[PDB]
RNA sequence: CAACC
RNA sequence: ACGACCGUAUAGUACGAGAGGAACUACGGUUGGUGGCCACUGGUGUACCGGUUGUUCGAGAGAGCACGUGCCGGGUAGCCA
RNA sequence: CGAGUGGCUUGCUACCUCGAUGUCGGUUCCCUCCAUCCUGCCCGUGCAGAAGCGGGCAAGGGUGAGGUUGUUCGCCUAUUA
RNA sequence: GUCGGGUGAGAACCCCGACGGCCUAAUGGAUAAGGGUUCCUCAGCACUGCUGAUCAGCUGAGGGUUAGCCGGUCCUAAGUCAUACCGCAACUCGACUAUGACGAAAUGGGAAACGGGUUAAUAUUCCCGUGCCACUAUGCAGUGAAAGUUGACGCCCUGGGGUCGAUCACGCUGGGCAUCGCCCAGUCGAACCGUCCAACUCCGUGGAAGCCGUAAUGGCAGGAAGCGGACGAACGGCGGCAUAGGGAAACGUGAUUCAACCUGGGGCCCAUGAAAAGACGAGCAUAGUGUCCGUACCGAGAACCGACACAGGUGUCCAUGGCGGCGAAAGCCAAGGCCUGUCGGGAGCAACCAACGUUAGGGAAUUCGGCAAGUUAGUCCCGUACCUUCGGAAGAAGGGAUGCCUGCUCCGGAACGGAGCAGGUCGCAGUGACUCGGAAGCUCGGACUGUCUAGUAACAACAUAGGUGACCGCAAAUCCGCAAGGACUCGUACGGUCACUGAAUCCUGCCCAGUGCAGGUAUCUGAACACCUCGUACAAGAGGACGAAGGACCUGUCAACGGCGGGGGUCUUAAGGUAGCGUAGUACCUUGCCGCAUCAGUAGCGGCUUGCAUGAAUGGAUUAACCAGAGCUUCACUGUCCCAACGUUGGGCCCGGUGAACUGUACAUUCCAGUGCGGAGUCUGGAGACACCCAGGGGGAAGCGAAGACCCUAUGGAGCUUUACUGCAGGCUGUCGCUGAGGACUCUCACUCCGGGAGGAGGACACCGAUAGCCGGGCA
RNA sequence: GUGGAAGUCUGUUAGAGUUGGUGUCCUACAAUACCCUCUCGUGAUCUAUGUGUAGGGGUGAAAGGCCCAUCGAGUCCGGCA
């Protein structure tokens, strides 16, 4: 069974989900976190310096 | 290269833990106020998942339920007792201290009150010698003679299922259904047929440890492998 | 016995099979009673038809050396 | 003879 | 677009003590190659005719399906060796 | 011992190609060379004959089937001009 | 698909009928996930649709999903999170222990709904009829109430009860066919309420010393059979429900085999097959309440995932429709679905290609190799070798039979079950199609079933049972974490950790010098702190004394790494290859030599064997059974071959419509030679050459595709190794702090461990913090 | 005779897999597909859903296999021009 197209027949699992606290639809229905803004994870909003280029 | 099996057991994960939500009962001795006035009645004979031997189910007189470490000859309906004061037969536990010399135990504490530690696998048995105000002297299965607390309790008799290792797996399919039952990961995948950055014995054109197999005892983890810090190897001399 | 391994295994593993459980289903007398009606009912689990005795033995003898040994001393 | 020895 | 060989007559002759043993020439055939043709033999021939298994159309009659003929036997034309 | 020809082997060189000219053997299909194995015509012989042996002209045609081995080559078998 | 017709400006593909077909574990019915309006209606054809389109999953607009009893909701599973506590420089990080919550929509547990009618689209939801559950209120009854039971459970064999379905018999209703007299369909009717009870268990009677009983096991004076009794089943029977419903009508009755469902008996485990909420226990009347969320449609060769209307992938149940047969097999056919695995028209339809049928004679000559194809085939009877672990080998091999019809026998309660007999009879052929093994011998490997390189490797590789060695008495060995802590472990030597070999059988020689591990060690060497001398008004610093682990040194150890030669009738460096096997999957020499077999055998098998460079758990030898494993031989068979032919289906070719991509410095009708950076359509010399187009097989464009993966070069990268360099974890060991009292000792008060607690064990040690020496490819 | 064991046999039952054709395809139906043949099919079996293990880390009956067409160290963004 090849990696590629017979193996994407399987997939019809629902990970993620529109988050109840940021709209973006990353909210982990399996884990309860949202992959973009943190909801579930913490009370502070996920962020990071190496989402734009250093100086900027 | 990348962290040997014997590490990736150490972090507990599912494949190396034991089914223990499907084990019945830590079989540790009933603690008695003192007296021994404390008895039971077997209720049932049952199979204990974790050591392949049988348990038995005791009733106590204070309405106390709960499954004992049994020796091999108890059956239902039987009475047991538990205490300084209980009668020296098969199945009753007791302080040494309160044993006859001479006279084969098992699942005999090695603290006071700690419950029951040595001598606990199937058929097996640790023999109470000496006797003293200071120390007790057992010899366990082992053949280590052991110096116990008189004051540690004890179990009369030999473990039931005596000889379970008399008959052979013959099969790999039956060795596969005990090792379900076991916290442990089989079949087994020799060092040597491993590639280098899996084992210290991996790699090569031909299988063969590129080393000599006795390790030292100081061996950090990943590199303790192969006959630990071996006093001899063979069956010469 | 090991008549339904057919020709697999060898000889002494299917030889010691055989006689483990030959003397395994033999007729055993009742501790309890004294009847030769005792039966495993599992691993190191004895039961007798007659007079219903279930007790604790070897994983495939009702008694093993040892446990003879404890009535003794 | 189709690289390495 | 023809190459080569075998055989017979020449002749048990010429030659040679013997053993052995030719040729010119005239013939018949084979083989390899070449071009063409189907009266003959052979193949094919899901044109066609027949036999027959299972099933369906109630039986009979007559048919379908079973892979582009269910299977089997025979085989015209044509095409072929 | 001396003088050459070929460009089938091997060696040598590093000229061409590393933004790739697919690598042995076989097979299939076509053209060619002659230093000729057979076939045609000759010369000599330690050429009686038959047959050998050696040499000359000659490239029209032919040079096949099999056993081991991936083999090329080679060894082997029965045929063959 | 075809012929007619319908609609429309327009029809091969939108609709009707007829005829012809396709699908049967699916191409039918219900659904999970997932999708998200794709569902229904109307109006459309600019877009999407492999051609067209009046059609549509497309465009525009409207409409559509109704619940006390179907899910959710409730329970808890593996397991997750939150809070507290603790760690961490810190946290959104981290382990434990408490608490709380979360965690199952087909498919875990679970209070209660059936039948029919209705819509364009919903429907156990609406409507009609009938019924049920929970809670609450009122009334009567009731003092019981929590013990127990249930929820609640593995695998294999099997009896009994029993519905649907199917079939058989006869009756009734309707249909079909029309030489007969047959063939088809229907013949209905729920939940619920009531009632019946087999099995199991038990009780009374009884009184078996051999009887009772089973498919089988089994049962009994510790009381068998028989007789009677208590308890006690179905999604089942029976009555009601039902002058309900449904049907054009009739609106049956019996039987067999019996899925569902119910209830028992047996066997297996080095394997033991959830939990909790809830329910029962624990009556009845009447009334009230029963909210909230889901509900359409697809569920796939067009509604999901795969960029697509993709030949892929994707769970569940329909596993009992008819013939067939052992069958949930093939083949044919119903119910139901479809003609959308969606472009058509034309040419006896050429070459060539993909699938495939038939080939005389020869029969593996083909080829690396019988690759491909074929041969055999179902069932019964006879019969069956070497070898063997006594299981097997084995369906060995080899031989014979096989249909139909007429009348019967036997087994069984019987089957529309099975086994036979006699007579008659047809064909080339009776497992007639379909389904359906070719067989045998020798050798190598691995014992076996099992595993694997998703996407070039299925093997001899990995695993395995078996054999063996190593560590550890549990405050352990091994392992994870910075720590708090943790796996192993509801475990305790018949354990479990770390390794090696790889079933059985017969065996497993010699070597401890080097390396590794371990033990010992008078003496030697061996760091820091403290101590002492010199030095400094102090300090740096120099030296001394003491000396842990470690090393030197000694010993043990090879189923520990590994080794088992050259020379002579010892030497290096410990020993100097034993049993076996041997030209090997190891032998260069080598096509070794002899033999077998063949016309011929670098192959294969047997023997020999000085083994370039076999050999004993780096396991040796050997071996029945097994194998999509490697090699060889034989019988059978055949288009593999001699040597090719004819045929079939789909393309190819022509026509309508649709309509890409690769590639392109330029020029370009080339050919023979030469030249040139030595491999030119383009330079030179000649030769040839009127332009354009169709089909073809691919000689050339050193053809297209991919900045060669080989090789080298770069003071390039990465993975891996080690007695490379340098370091870093980790382990051992000394010392200082924690740390107290009186080179050996006692004590208790810190601290540690055990214990529910009292208290016990240990104890200034250990743990922990710091530092010093040793080991240290585990890691950078 | 009964009994019905087995990592037991046959088997396109379901289901799982993939020896050979080095067949078809190779701007594909498909960035791993199609056909025939073949293997397993009561168990170390297959399978759905839930759940756990995370990057020098997992997971691995060990092939450097697998960890979302990516693995001798995933993916994303940043370091970074
Ligand atoms: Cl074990
Ligand atoms: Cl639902
Ligand atoms: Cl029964
Ligand atoms: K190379
Ligand atoms: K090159
Ligand atoms: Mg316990
Ligand atoms: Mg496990
Ligand atoms: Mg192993
Ligand atoms: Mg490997
Ligand atoms: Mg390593
Ligand atoms: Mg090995
Ligand atoms: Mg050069
Ligand atoms: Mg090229
Ligand atoms: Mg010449
Ligand atoms: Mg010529
Ligand atoms: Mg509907
Ligand atoms: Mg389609
Ligand atoms: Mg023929
Ligand atoms: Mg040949
Ligand atoms: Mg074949
Ligand atoms: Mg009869
Ligand atoms: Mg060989
Ligand atoms: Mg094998
Ligand atoms: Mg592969
Ligand atoms: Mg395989
Ligand atoms: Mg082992
Ligand atoms: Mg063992
Ligand atoms: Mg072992
Ligand atoms: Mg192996
Ligand atoms: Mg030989
Ligand atoms: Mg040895
Ligand atoms: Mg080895
Ligand atoms: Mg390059
Ligand atoms: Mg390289
Ligand atoms: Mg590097
Ligand atoms: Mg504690
Ligand atoms: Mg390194
Ligand atoms: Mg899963
Ligand atoms: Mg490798
Ligand atoms: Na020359
Ligand atoms: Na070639
Ligand atoms: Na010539
Ligand atoms: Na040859
Ligand atoms: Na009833
Ligand atoms: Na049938
Ligand atoms: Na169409
Ligand atoms: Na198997
Ligand atoms: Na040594
Ligand atoms: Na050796
Ligand atoms: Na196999
Ligand atoms: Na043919
Ligand atoms: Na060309
Ligand atoms: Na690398
Ligand atoms: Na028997
Ligand atoms: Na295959
Ligand atoms: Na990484
Ligand atoms: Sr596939
Ligand atoms: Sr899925
Ligand atoms: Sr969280
Ligand atoms: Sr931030
Ligand atoms: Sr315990
Ligand atoms: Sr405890
Ligand atoms: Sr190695
Ligand atoms: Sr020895
Ligand atoms: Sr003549
Ligand atoms: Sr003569
Ligand atoms: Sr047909
Ligand atoms: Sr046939
Ligand atoms: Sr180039
Ligand atoms: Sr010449
Ligand atoms: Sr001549
Ligand atoms: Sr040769
Ligand atoms: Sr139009
Ligand atoms: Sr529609
Ligand atoms: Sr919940
Ligand atoms: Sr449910
Ligand atoms: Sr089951
Ligand atoms: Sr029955
Ligand atoms: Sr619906
Ligand atoms: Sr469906
Ligand atoms: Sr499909
Ligand atoms: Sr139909
Ligand atoms: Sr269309
Ligand atoms: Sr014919
Ligand atoms: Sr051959
Ligand atoms: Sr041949
Ligand atoms: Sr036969
Ligand atoms: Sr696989
Ligand atoms: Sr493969
Ligand atoms: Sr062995
Ligand atoms: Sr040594
Ligand atoms: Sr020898
Ligand atoms: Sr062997
Ligand atoms: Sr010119
Ligand atoms: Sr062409
Ligand atoms: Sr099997
Ligand atoms: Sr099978
Ligand atoms: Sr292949
Ligand atoms: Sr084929
Ligand atoms: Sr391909
Ligand atoms: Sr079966
Ligand atoms: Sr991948
Ligand atoms: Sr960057």
């Amino acid at each position: 069974t090849g990696a590629g197209t017979p193996s994407q027949g399987k997939k019809n699992t629902t990970t993620h989900t529109k988050c109840r606290r940021c709209g973006e639809k990353s909210y982990h229905t399996k884990k309860k976190v949202c992959s973009s803004c943190g909801f579930g994870k913490s009370a502070k909003r996920r962020d990071y310096e190496w989402q734009s280029k250093a100086g900027e | 290269g990348r962290r040997i099996q014997g590490q990736r057991r150490g972090r507990g994960t599912s494949t190396f833990r034991a089914p223990s939500h499907r084990y019945k009962a830590d079989l540790e001795h009933r603690k008695v106020e003192d007296g021994d006035v404390i008895a039971g009645t077997v209720v049932d004979i049952e199979h204990d998942p974790a050591r392949s031997a049988p348990v038995a189910a005791v009733e106590f007189e204070d309405g106390d339920r709960r499954l004992i470490l049994a020796p091999e000859g108890v059956g239902v309906g039987d009475e047991l007792q538990v205490g300084v004061s209980a009668e020296i037969a098969p199945g009753n536990t007791l302080p040494l201290a309160e044993i006859p010399e001479g006279v084969p135990v098992c699942n005999v504490e090695s603290s006071p009150g700690d419950g029951g530690k040595f001598a606990r696998a199937s058929g097996v048995n640790a023999q109470l010698l000496t006797h003293d105000r200071n120390v007790a002297v057992v010899k366990l299965p082992s053949g280590e003679m052991k110096r116990l607390d008189p004051q540690c309790r004890a179990t009369i008799g030999v473990v039931a299922g005596g000889g379970r290792t008399d008959k052979p797996f013959v099969k790999a399919g039956n060795k596969h259904h005990k090792m379900k039952a076991r916290g442990t990961k089989w079949p087994n995948v020799r060092g040597v047929a491993m590639n280098a950055v899996d084992h210290p014995f991996g790699g090569g054109g031909r299988q063969h440890p590129g080393k000599p197999k006795s390790i030292s005892r100081n061996a950090p983890p990943g590199r303790k492998v192969g006959d630990i810090a071996s006093k001899r190897t063979g069956r010469g001399g | 016995r090991s008549g339904r391994f057919g020709a697999r295994y060898g000889r002494v593993s299917r030889r010691r099979v055989a006689e483990i459980e030959s003397e395994m289903n033999e007729d055993h007398a009742c501790p309890n009673c004294g009847e030769d009606r005792v039966d495993r009912q599992g691993t190191g689990i004895w039961q007798c038809s007659y007079c219903d005795y279930k007790f604790t033995g070897g994983s495939y003898k009702p008694e093993t050396p040892g446990g003879k040994t404890v009535r003794r001393s």
